């Protein structure tokens, strides 16, 4: 019903950040409301986990320019 | 053309704001069993109110049997895919760039998509999709051919020097 | 002497011309005696595996050679299964003394998924001097890796199109799941 | 100073057949002489040994048209 993160320890943090991010996206972001990010704290907690999981699995995501080159 | 270029167009009979929201919620779905993992690995809002995201997917590696026999070292590994995106509500557009970051010697598939309000129907969303399929194996084939030709030319020299050797030896017994 | 090469169609084509300062009959005899020589240490084995004389007094022969497989290291890594195998080479020839010509056709019979080198040579009396022999040498260097590259590319495109269909059906599934709650 | 046969047991047979053939080639065949071939029984014995060795080593020489035609 929900996706897994690439780090198993990160999945439930993901499910809770996604769910918050979606509410902010539809209700503020797409409507132009410029009040700052609501899910900030959930995000860097989530990030801290996945970034470690990414290095642990040697997923080669570093040094890659955004939107390609 | 060593690189195969694809150009495509789609219409989603839903409004741009629904499609942009669905973008982030579309996994899992009954057509996504090959998508195993999903993560946001970067996300920010720019000063001009654009959302920048990088999403990491892991996907099953599904290869025809002939390519499994030819590329044994690739069979065991899932495919890792990055999707960069720019969501711009002010202009009702979203731009995405998606590509595999491993198996890259075997092949790279890159896709650039643009989502915008359907020009015929303000309640719908059109998708303009570009893709490039490339393989470093074309360069490997050329390197193998160049090596083959170099060795052949070197062996021609050895052949003729060998002929001269044996003829000199035979002329006078 | 001179030679050149250029592409045919992902096939490389070579054309070479050389001269031996020896008469055609000495060259034809030497053809059978040239191994071993100081320049042939990569040639390990030599055998006749077919030979006959035709009604029109031509000698048809098939010679089998084993040659050392010396690949660059980048190619060893790419082709681990080819490293342990010597190269087996067949040389077919027609010797025609009535017309003082010999024609040879030489090619590798293994390693053939990695590359094939085919050489067609014609030995004849040199047009300028009766005591010399000229050799017209053609060669084709091909690799089935080009067809593999195209097949990989075609499977990548087909899988991409299939994923686009799944992406769109997935969108349609979730839009309908979202438009049914508010 | 002489070549080995792909078949280890065949090399002396190969060498004896080769020089018989060299003499016939240079002195009879290349001069248009049609005294058949004096080396046929050397050749038949040599081929028996080497064709055997080619099968045991699975050298793939069968099914290949002469002169690639
Ligand atoms: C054998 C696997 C090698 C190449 C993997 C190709 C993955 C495609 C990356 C680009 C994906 C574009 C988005 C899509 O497929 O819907
Ligand atoms: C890695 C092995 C690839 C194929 C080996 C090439 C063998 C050459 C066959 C044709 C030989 C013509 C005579 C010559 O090369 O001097
Ligand atoms: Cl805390
Ligand atoms: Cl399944
Ligand atoms: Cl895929
Ligand atoms: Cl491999
Ligand atoms: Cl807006
Ligand atoms: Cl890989
Ligand atoms: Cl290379
Ligand atoms: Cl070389
Ligand atoms: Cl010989
Ligand atoms: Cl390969
Ligand atoms: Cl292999
Ligand atoms: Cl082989
Ligand atoms: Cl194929
Ligand atoms: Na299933
Ligand atoms: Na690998
Ligand atoms: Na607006």
């Amino acid at each position: 019903d929900k996706m897994n993160s690439v780090g198993e320890a990160c999945t439930d943090m993901k499910r809770e950040y996604d769910q918050c991010f979606n509410r902010w996206f539809a209700e503020k972001f797409l409507k132009g409301d410029s009040s700052g990010d609501p899910c900030t704290d959930l995000f860097k907690r989530y990030q801290q986990c996945v970034q470690k999981a990414i290095k642990e699995k040697e997923i080669p995501i570093e040094g890659l320019e955004f939107m390609g080159h | 053309q060593m690189v195969k270029y694809f150009l495509g167009q789609s219409v989603l009979r839903s409004s741009w704001d629904q499609v942009f929201a669905a973008f982030w919620q579309r996994y899992p779905n009954p057509y996504s069993k090959h998508v195993l993992t999903e993560d946001i690995v970067h996300r920010e809002v720019t000063p001009d109110q654009k959302l920048l995201s990088r999403r990491l997917l892991t996907k099953t590696n599904r290869m025809p049997r002939w390519a499994e026999r030819l590329f044994p070292a690739n069979v065991a590994h899932s495919v890792y895919v990055l999707e960069d995106s720019i969501v711009d509500p002010q202009n009702q557009t979203m731009t995405t760039f998606t590509w595999n970051i491993n198996h890259a010697r075997l092949m790279v598939v890159e896709e650039r998509s643009v989502y915008s309000v359907n020009s015929d129907n303000s309640g719908w969303t059109e998708i303009r999709r570009e893709a490039w399929v490339s393989s470093s194996l074309f360069g490997v084939s050329r390197a193998v051919q160049e090596f083959g030709l170099a060795r052949f030319k070197s062996n021609v020299t050895k052949t003729m020097k060998g002929f001269e050797y044996i003829l000199a030896k035979l002329q006078g017994e």
